[PDB]
This record gives structure tokens, C-alpha cells and sequence, in this order.
């Protein structure tokens, strides 16, 4: 599994 | 699932270099995960994010002590030349988006202790009923247990002396500035308070046994 | 410089609620995402809710989906963790913390904890307590020094705030971890002065419990 980025407004 | 596997416990001489294990499923054995430090009565402090190649960025005003690396699912916090402020508790951290689900898992935490730390004995402070007290027909004898170091202690009541076992209630040791403290307490009626010649307060602390004694009587 | 303040911890009953706030300030808020983790009293900790820096993402766990909401209002810098439906394992202390800014790293790191606000779910009956003055066996008063105590027994929920003399007696006072014994507390305060000043001089402890709205000043008497 590839771990994700933590999402943000505007990212 | 996602999991964070630490041991409960590792010691290290004063000096030394440490090193911890914070293991991976195997499933996600490429994460980025953190380290923090909670010492006693603090919040957890961030001390670095440590990526699957080993490279990390440390926290503010982490000592140039700490470092990380990393082999397969393994991630390793490292300190250099380990000193008595080190003593914490030690949990790392990560984080996935699964289906656009936010998770964040937490290692149960490594307890670290300094080894070879000069001893600091306990003092005792002992502690009548109060005459107030003694009219609701009641008495504790309090025992006030302070600075000592390391944090263990066993703490034991005698009457007379010979060991009391009903009615002791002794607290688990806080920090206090460099050392610790605890407390305990023994609950009697008036008339055992009155009837014995002494009572003892005595704490087993590394090896040595302080005692204090007070009696009703005068 | 950084700080991170929460506020509203308190007891409630099972099945209440509580409201607690996060005042933010020395950094840029509403630039930063936000989360609440807690820790159990044995020291675990637990992640119960995110929430981005303009307000557009917000997640929860499975323990707490449905009973708990998170909120932000950047005009006032503060952030909110909404608690309802609460059960006895939601004991725990509750921190604020702030995600490491986006630009630096897009994981998941934690860079800045509050110092927490406790929050306690439970049925055990509020109890104020019994305050006894502790002055020292007659064999103990001649030393140098000596040293007075206070014993503050049977309450519940923690906490109590003690002092000495309101305050102004503050070096050479100990107050000691309480003991837990069916629901209820108990602990012990000490003050140590020289033996020219007590009993010459008053020394009283003050000892107040918030829960129970009651305080107590107790003058220590040979």
C-alpha cells in the first residue's frame, strides 16, 4: 500500500 | 490494518547512545511516521518526521542528540550521549488517507529510563490524626514521601512493630521537580490510635528502608 | 510565541455533553490544520478528529463518528471539539494540537500540543471534602525547621485547589498525589517554615472544590 497525502483547502 | 509496534520498555546507561524500534505493518512499510516525547506532566512534544529512507526533520529545540533512520518497516529514533532530561516516554506516530478517510495511529510507547543516575533518598514526613478527626471516631496517619529518585518505592505500615495490611492506601510516585513523591495513608479507628505505643511509616526505596515513627503518647 | 490553550474540560454524566474550545495564538491559525487527540488514563494516546485550515475537510474515527464535531472560527483563532452521547471511556485528557504547516510536509505530523483539558464521564457521586489541619506530634516540633499539613479527604471529582496562607506562603509547600479509594480522593498538602515563625505566625490552608462550589481555610493550631 502507498500511503497518501492528508488533504487541505487548496492543496 | 495500519499498526505501530514499540516495546513497553528500554533502559540506557547516563552517556550512552540509545537507540528505538518502531516497527511497521508490512503492508505499509514505505510510510513517513513520527517520533514525540512525553515527558512527566507534559503534553507530547514532536521531536522529528521520519521518512522509509532514512532522511528526517526534527522538531523545534530537539538537541542535535536525536537522529533517525530507517531499514525495510523499521524506524529508529537515535540519541547520542543520553541524558537524564531523555527519560520520557517515547511514541511514534502515522497517518493515511484510506478512501478518503483520515486515519492516524499511535505506537503503544517506549517507557525510557537513565541508568546510573546518582540516588536521591526519600524523607519522610508523618502526620497525626487530628483531635477533629479523632471525635468522628476515626484516625489516618498520613506518611508524606519526598525526594527521592529513582521513582519506585514500596511503602509499608507497622504498629508496634509488627506489619499492618487493612487500611493502607499509598499512592503511585509524581514527579516534583528533579525528584519524586508519594503519599500514604493509614486508616484507623480512635481507639487503635490510642491502644498501640508507636506506628511506623517505612519506605524501601533501591535497596535502602527509611522509617519514621510517631506515637500517641506525651 | 506559539501557544495552543484548551478550555472546557469538566465531569458529566454518562449520555451528557460538553463543549470544549482551543484558543490559538503567536502563529498564523488560519493557515494550519488542526486535530484533537486524547489519552486515556493509562497513557494511551487517540486521534478523534481533524479538521483543515479553511474548514472543508473534517474526520472522525469510528469510536467517536456521530458523537463528536470539530470546528473552527478563524476570526476569533479558536477551534472546537463538540462532545455528546458521552460515554464512561471518553474519560480521558483532551489536547489540542496543529498539524506541521502544508508548505513543510503534505503527511500527517503533529508539531505543537496544548497542555490539555481533562474531561471526566462517570456516575461516581460528587462529594466535597473533609479538611483536617495536620500539626506535627509534639515529639516533632524541635527542629529548625517544622513542617504543617493539611489533609483533604473523601472528594470527588479531582480536582481541589490548595494554598497557603491565600497564596502568599508558596516556598517550602508540597501537595502530594492523591490516593483513590472506592470513588473517592484523598491528599495531603505540606508547608515547611522555620520554627521561629509557626506558631508565632498564622498559617492557614485554603482548599476549594470547584465541583461541589464549596472552599475551606483551615488555620493550623498547636
Amino acid at each position: 500500500v502507498e500511503q497518501h497525502h492528508r488533504r487541505t483547502d487548496n492543496d | 490494518q495500519l499498526v505501530l509496534t514499540q516495546s513497553s520498555s528500554a533502559s540506557f546507561s547516563l552517556g550512552a547512545s540509545a537507540k528505538l524500534t518502531c516497527t511497521l505493518s508490512r503492508q505499509h512499510s514505505t510510510y513517513t511516521i513520527e517520533w514525540y516525547q512525553q515527558q512527566p506532566l507534559k503534553p507530547p512534544r514532536y521531536v522529528m518526521e521520519l521518512k522509509k529512507d532514512g532522511s528526517h526533520s526534527t522538531g523545534d529545540g530537539i538537541p542535535d542528540r536525536f537522529s533517525g533512520s530507517s531499514s525495510g518497516a523499521d524506524r529508529y529514533l537515535s540519541i547520542s550521549n543520553i541524558q537524564p532530561e531523555d527519560e520520557a516516554i517515547y511514541i511514534c506516530g502515522v497517518g493515511d488517507t484510506i478512501k478518503e478517510q483520515f486515519v492516524y495511529v499511535f505506537g503503544g510507547g517506549t517507557k525510557v529510563t537513565v541508568l546510573g543516575q546518582p540516588k536521591s533518598t526519600p524523607t519522610l514526613t508523618v502526620f497525626p490524626p487530628s483531635s477533629e478527626e479523632l471525635k468522628e471516631n476515626k484516625a489516618t496517619l498520613v506518611c508524606l514521601i519526598s525526594n527521592f529518585s529513582p521513582s519506585g518505592v514500596t511503602v509499608a505500615w507497622k504498629a508496634n512493630g509488627t506489619p499492618i495490611t487493612q487500611g493502607v492506601d499509598t499512592s503511585n510516585p509524581t514527579k516534583e521537580g528533579n525528584k519524586f513523591m508519594a503519599s500514604s495513608f493509614l486508616h484507623l479507628t480512635s481507639d487503635q490510635w490510642r491502644s498501640h505505643n508507636s506506628f511506623t511509616c517505612q519506605v524501601t526505596h533501591e535497596g535502602d528502608t527509611v522509617e519514621k515513627s510517631l506515637s500517641p503518647a506525651e | 510565541e506559539v501557544q495552543v490553550v484548551e478550555s472546557g474540560g469538566g465531569l458529566v454524566k454518562p449520555g451528557g455533553s460538553l463543549k470544549l474550545s482551543c484558543a490559538a495564538s503567536g502563529f498564523a491559525f488560519s493557515s494550519y490544520d488542526m486535530s484533537w487527540v486524547r489519552q486515556t488514563p493509562e497513557k494511551r494516546l487517540e486521534w478523534v478528529a481533524y479538521i483543515s485550515r479553511g474548514g472543508g475537510y473534517t474526520y472522525y474515527p469510528d469510536t467517536v463518528k456521530g458523537r463528536f464535531t470539530i470546528s473552527r472560527d478563524n476570526a476569533k483563532n479558536t477551534l472546537y471539539l463538540q462532545m455528546s452521547s458521552l460515554k464512561s471511556e471518553d474519560t480521558a485528557m483532551y489536547y489540542c494540537s496543529r498539524h506541521i504547516y502544508y508548505g513543510s510536509s503534505h503527511y500527517y505530523a503533529m508539531d505543537y500540543w496544548g497542555q490539555g483539558t481533562s474531561v471526566t464521564v462517570s456516575s461516581a457521586k460528587t462529594t466535597a471534602p473533609s479538611v483536617y489541619p495536620l500539626a506535627p506530634v509534639c515529639g516533632d516540633t524541635t527542629g529548625s525547621s517544622v513542617t504543617l499539613g493539611c489533609l483533604v479527604k473523601g472528594y470527588f471529582p479531582e480536582p481541589v485547589t490548595l494554598t497557603w496562607n491565600s497564596g502568599s506562603l508558596s516556598s517550602g509547600v508540597h501537595t502530594f498525589p492523591a490516593v483513590l479509594q472506592s470513588d473517592l480522593y484523598t491528599l495531603s498538602s505540606s508547608v515547611t517554615v522555620t520554627s521561629s515563625t509557626w506558631p508565632s505566625q498564622s498559617i492557614t490552608c485554603n482548599v476549594a472544590h470547584p465541583a461541589s462550589s464549596t472552599k475551606v481555610d483551615k488555620k493550623i493550631e498547636p
